């Protein structure tokens, strides 16, 4: 089937902010044109990426992609919010060993300062700056409900709280 | 529409452009920023003779608001003779009177300018123990003169600086020097050279240096105060936003009430301030029985360069209520205080926080500006308390020794106000 | 009656309106026939529109002349961001239209 | 070693060593780092007749070349005669001759202070379109003076800074004034002020500040409580640096004094926060007269992660000094409460602002929690002031009714403590 | 000889030296019988040890006494670094130690 990628592959943005759904699987069948849907309603988009400008709040929801086979892609789902700092995760559901990078964003490249960051409650790591938390080998206990605490414009700004959860590879 | 006092302001040609040789002058004054017509000029000459002429007004367009012109046309000994002006705004009251008194010429003087240098830190980059503020005042026309430090805008002790005056030729220049802790610098506050010469006021700025000074929007929301709930019987709420950064725009600020009933017409004050910020003020009338029955106002703040909306909200708070209790006290008398006391006030014991403290003498309540109150803080046991601080003097003793301190809380009866009087005497 | 020119003169704001955070810039036209008097309001040499209100007084009683102010109504902050300030005055009167202007810091 | 010609220099006593009614007088020449053997001194004293000796030569260590002193005895009018002696060293050449001129008192050395003075940066801390470094030379003996600014050590161009003299008195005072632009004093070159003051260079330097948060750290560094300075004489000064990297490496802490002086240990201590960040504090033992008398305590940290050492600096205060006065009341008994009553002390018009209160009952001072203290504030004119308030229990005031409010301040005397007591009943 | 008293005086570096970067402060012990003489360094009351040079002459054919030179060489940080210097020579002539002392803020 054509699985689904973003890019970048961040599915919780900011307002005003791009992203890109690109779509593609083996090429049993020549590449020729792709069917958007946008929350179940036919995109007038036939490329096979289409490039999701300037969020909206109504440009939230599930999304999904199709070719000429028989059958579809996967339920991707991209909420969008207005706000101060907005927590971005890599994927929401991952199988241990993929890469996972965490970033706590700011509003129109704005630069936070003071940042910590929260796994299930407790303080996992803090930084001086913004970084980039980077975890190659996800543990099973690595699922929780994560949030980060920053520094903006002299402020402080909690973001809302994004849960993700490991699951065994096998089987 | 309600009822606005007008604000009168002199109207003069300047005196450069003014001939000398012309033996006549018109000057006026205008009246700006009254609801509703009319209002009455009359005019003082002093003993020349004059000519008193009033225009009809003119109605703002961005307020509503009414501007009109009275002008005086006079000869003789013009440029040497006082003037004033008297207005009177009988809807404003019956005895409403604004009296503004000027000549025709204030004459013309070399301006003065102000920059102040400071200490620089070492090689190191590393501040001194002491930093040096030096306020210099370049070539004016000799004159009285005088400079006051400000921290944050309140006046410092003048035992803290020296000042100096030297003369060159015809020529004045003048120097003051003010010494800090590097402790007080390293905290960020404003300081502020505030130079008074003959009746015109200047000033000049500085705060702690930096490469770079990030800045964010923040906001406040207040209560109405008690002394404005249940003594003037007028409450209203402020939303104050300061520290944003003065972009391309105005502000959106919008008022609404949980309820969904119609809020009343706010008014707003925008007011660029010495730290280079712009603060908004918006001020809203609230009812009274609306506020006493648990009713929660919003201020939502909005820009084009703001992430998401700001939003606050104030309501009257659920606790419980405790009645004031009040104490006032005068110190003793002691060596080098004969002409100067101080008087205290406890108030105790009461619950919810919100509370106002005034002090009355003889039949006028003193302007809060003249004593100080501390915040609430929390009892050991039930309640909150203040104390409030009031420095009088021997010809307020001696016209009435009886002062009171007098509370206002909503948990006061019978009226939501007690009060206590002390004799420093007795 | 016969044509009279408009006296031209002009009026800063002053410091105490300067302090009120308002600035009123008045052009004077006294005692001119007949009443179809123009004041144009030019602010650093820049023409001025929908600030500028113009009190018309009657006619009056002795002379039969007319009185006019034009008032331009600007902020403080406004005020300071300029220096010359001049009023444009065509009136049957004049031949041609006299311009009185000042400077803010000569005063 | 190698041929080396002499360095001749003169040797005379200070003018103030010399008595005024000395019949007779020594000077001398030093010629130093010569090699080899021998060098030839004569002496041209003018009129007078005096005695020449020539000592033998003492072969420095560091370099192995001779050093030696030509003395010379005169007596009658040394102190208006012009002396001259005349070296040559022969292995050098057969014609170099060293001719050092002077007189008996030909000068003492005079050091002209050297300070900098800079621009602001205005009242949002951004910079000016160009930045003023003013050099100051105050108070000093008149003489020529040249003043020339080095820019990372190379000197730059005569034009772009101008210097003037003025006169008082006996003392004079020079300043100099250099302009540069933003963006050089941005790059964080290092600017020298040197000034050629009868010959001898004296400098002082700046470079761009370093404002007290590389990496968004604070440190703060606290003053002696005055209890602990006074009643317990054992005054202690604490260190407290937040938000630090949880990261390897122990930061360096490191105390020391402008003086030089030893410094004991600190009780250097580390502790994560429950929000993911560290936090340093030290407390360190300080002498009691040492900050009476105006030491400077610095406190110094080095992480590896920071670009450079942050330091914080604090001291004793500069401004005057007025002891506190102390008043005590005890509330009278309010309705439905017999087994209260409140204590309260108002503590006021004390220079500088560190403040220490405490509470007595039976002689023994009470637990810190009992009590509540405001936090110094302005009165309305000179010093602070603070209010204590103390709940007291019906069995309290029945095992002692009197109750001492106590208040420990560095300007009181003769011990640097006032006190009050107050009864309840009385 | 009959014992002679050491007269004593204390020469400060000239700025000259100091402009070549050293300093030599000389202490000079002038016509003292017996030549076992004495001369130690206090630096700010801080004995000096391993940088003086002494000179002496031979005996003089008028009076048969002796002159010496003691020369504290020093860097010219070193020397602007401290204020008082002084030497204290001890000697048979002398019943005390006599120290000569000079002060850099006044020379
Ligand atoms: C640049 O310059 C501007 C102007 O000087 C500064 O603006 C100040 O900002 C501070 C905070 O940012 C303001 O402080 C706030 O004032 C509010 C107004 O309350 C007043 O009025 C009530 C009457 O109802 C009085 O009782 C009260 O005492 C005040 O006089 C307060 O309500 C605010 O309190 C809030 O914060 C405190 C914590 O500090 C909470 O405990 C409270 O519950 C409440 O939430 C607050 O104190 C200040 O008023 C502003 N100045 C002016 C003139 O308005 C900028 O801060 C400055 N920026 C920099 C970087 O220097
Ligand atoms: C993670 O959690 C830690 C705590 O575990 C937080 O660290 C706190 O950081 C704040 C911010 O600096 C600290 O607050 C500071 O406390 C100082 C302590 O002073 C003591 O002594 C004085 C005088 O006796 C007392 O009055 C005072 O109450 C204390 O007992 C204050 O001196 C500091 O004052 C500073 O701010 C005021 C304005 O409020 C200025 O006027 C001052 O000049 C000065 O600049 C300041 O209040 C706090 O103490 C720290 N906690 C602990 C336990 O020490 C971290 O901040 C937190 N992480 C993040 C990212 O927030
Ligand atoms: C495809 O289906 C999607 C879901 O099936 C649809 O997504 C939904 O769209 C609506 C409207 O576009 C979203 O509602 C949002 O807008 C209103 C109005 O915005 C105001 O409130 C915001 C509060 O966050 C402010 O930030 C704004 O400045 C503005 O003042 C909001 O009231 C909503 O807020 C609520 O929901 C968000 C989460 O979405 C919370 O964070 C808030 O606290 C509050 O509870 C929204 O912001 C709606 O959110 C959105 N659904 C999701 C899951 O995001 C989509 O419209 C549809 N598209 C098409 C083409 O059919
Ligand atoms: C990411 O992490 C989040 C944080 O943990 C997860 O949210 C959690 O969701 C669960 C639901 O599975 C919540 O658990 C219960 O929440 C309320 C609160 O229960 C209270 O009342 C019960 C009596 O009714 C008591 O017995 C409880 O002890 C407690 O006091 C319940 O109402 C829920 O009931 C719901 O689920 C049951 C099935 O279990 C249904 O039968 C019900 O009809 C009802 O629909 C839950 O029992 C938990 O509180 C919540 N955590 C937080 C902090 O809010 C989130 O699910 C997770 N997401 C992923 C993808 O991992
Ligand atoms: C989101 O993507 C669009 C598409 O490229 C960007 O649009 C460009 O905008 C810049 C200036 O804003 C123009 O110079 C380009 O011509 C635009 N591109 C196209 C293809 O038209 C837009 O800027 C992006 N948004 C953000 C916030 O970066
Ligand atoms: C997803 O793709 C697969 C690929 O064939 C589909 O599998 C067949 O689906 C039809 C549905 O009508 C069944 O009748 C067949 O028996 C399935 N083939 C098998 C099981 O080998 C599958 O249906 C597709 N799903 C959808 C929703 O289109
Ligand atoms: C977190 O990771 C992402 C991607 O791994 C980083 O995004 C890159 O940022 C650099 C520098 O800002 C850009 O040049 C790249 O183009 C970005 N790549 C993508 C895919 O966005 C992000 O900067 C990282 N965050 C931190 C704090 O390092
Ligand atoms: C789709 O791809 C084609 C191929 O280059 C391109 O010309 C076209 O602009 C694309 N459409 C969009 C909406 O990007
Ligand atoms: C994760 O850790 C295990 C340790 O047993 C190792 O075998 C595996 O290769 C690691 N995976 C990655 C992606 O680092």
């Amino acid at each position: 089937k054509p699985k689904v990628s973003l890019n970048p592959p961040w599915n919780r943005i900011f307002k005003g902010e791009n992203v890109t759904l690109t779509c593609n699987g083996n090429n049993f069948f020549e590449v020729s044109s792709t069917k958007w849907f946008h929350n179940g309603s036919l995109s007038e988009e036939t490329n096979s990426s289409l490039n999701i400008v300037n969020a909206k709040f109504e440009d939230s929801g599930e999304y999904k992609c199709q070719h000429q086979q028989v059958n579809e892609s996967e339920p991707v789902y991209l909420e969008v919010f207005s706000d101060w700092l907005l927590l971005q995760a890599s994927a929401e559901v991952v199988m241990e060993g993929q890469p996972l990078f965490l970033r706590c964003h700011g509003w129109r490249n704005w630069d936070v300062y003071k940042v910590i960051y929260y796994k299930d409650g407790e303080a996992l790591k803090y930084w001086y700056e913004n970084h980039n938390i980077s975890i190659t080998n996800a543990t099973v206990e690595d699922s929780g409900t994560y949030y980060c605490t920053g520094k903006v414009w002299q402020l402080d700004y909690e973001s809302e709280p994004l849960n993700i959860t490991v699951i065994k590879a096998p089987r | 529409a309600s009822t606005q006092s007008p604000s009168v302001f002199p109207l003069t040609r300047c005196c450069k452009n003014i001939p000398s040789n012309a033996t006549s002058v018109t000057l006026g004054c205008l009246a700006t920023g009254y609801f509703p017509e009319p209002v009455m000029v009359t005019w003082d000459t002093g003993s020349l003779n004059g000519t008193t002429m009033t225009l009809p007004a003119t109605t703002l367009t961005l307020s509503g608001h009414y501007a009109t012109i009275s002008l005086l046309t006079v000869s003789g000994a013009w440029a040497k003779q006082m003037f004033t002006c008297r207005v009177a705004h009988t809807p404003s009251s019956t005895d409403w009177v604004d009296n503004k008194t000027f000549s025709v010429c204030s004459r013309d003087f070399t301006p003065p300018t102000v920059k102040i240098l400071q200490s620089s830190c070492d090689g190191g980059g590393h501040f001194p123990p002491t930093i040096q503020l030096l306020c210099l005042v370049s070539g004016y026309t000799p004159g009285t003169i005088n400079i006051t430090w400000l921290e944050d805008g309140q006046v410092m002790d003048v035992d803290l600086s020296t000042a100096s005056t030297t003369q060159e030729g015809e020529l004045a220049s003048t120097q003051s020097e003010l010494t800090l802790s590097q402790k007080h610098w390293l905290s960020d506050r404003t300081y502020t050279c505030q130079v008074t010469y003959q009746g015109h006021t200047f000033e000049d700025s500085t705060k702690k240096c930096a490469d770079s000074n990030p800045r964010g929007v923040s906001a406040y929301l207040s209560r109405p105060s008690p002394f404005d709930l249940f003594i003037r019987k007028s409450p209203t709420i402020t939303c104050l936003v300061v520290d944003l950064a003065p972009s391309k725009g105005t502000v959106n600020l919008t008022w609404s009430r949980a309820s969904g009933k119609p809020v009343n017409h706010s008014t707003r004050k925008e007011e660029k301030q010495r730290n280079g910020t712009l603060t908004v003020t918006s001020t809203l009338p609230v009812g009274t029985r609306d506020w006493i029955e648990g009713e929660t106002y919003q201020c939502r703040v909005t820009h084009p360069h703001l992430p998401r909306a700001l939003m606050r909200s104030t309501t009257k708070t659920s606790g419980p209520r405790a009645a004031p209790e009040v104490y006032a006290f005068a110190t003793p008398e002691w060596p080098g205080s004969r002409d100067k006391r101080t008087l205290a006030c406890l108030i105790q014991n009461f619950m919810p926080e919100d509370i106002s403290v005034q002090w009355l003498h003889n039949e006028v309540q003193l302007p809060d500006a003249r004593h100080s109150t501390t915040q609430p803080r929390k009892t050991k046991g039930s309640g909150f308390f203040v104390f409030s601080r009031l420095e009088v003097t021997r010809a307020e003793w001696e016209q009435k020794d009886e002062f009171i301190c007098r509370a206002v809380h909503e948990a006061a009866s019978p009226s939501q106000t007690v009060q206590r009087a002390v004799s420093s005497v007795a | 009656r016969t044509v009279g020119a408009p006296s031209v003169f002009i009026f800063p704001p002053s410091d105490e309106q300067l302090k009120s955070g308002t600035a009123s810039v008045v052009c004077l036209l006294n005692n001119f026939y007949p009443r179809e008097a123009k004041v144009q309001w030019k602010v650093d040499n820049a023409l001025q529109s929908g600030n500028s209100q113009e009190s018309v007084t009657e006619q009056d009683s002795k002379d039969s002349t007319y009185s006019l102010s034009s008032t331009l109504t600007l902020s403080k902050a406004d005020y300071e961001k300029h220096k010359v300030y001049a009023c444009e005055v065509t009136h049957q009167g004049l031949s041609s239209p006299v311009t009185k202007s000042f400077n803010r810091g000569e005063c």
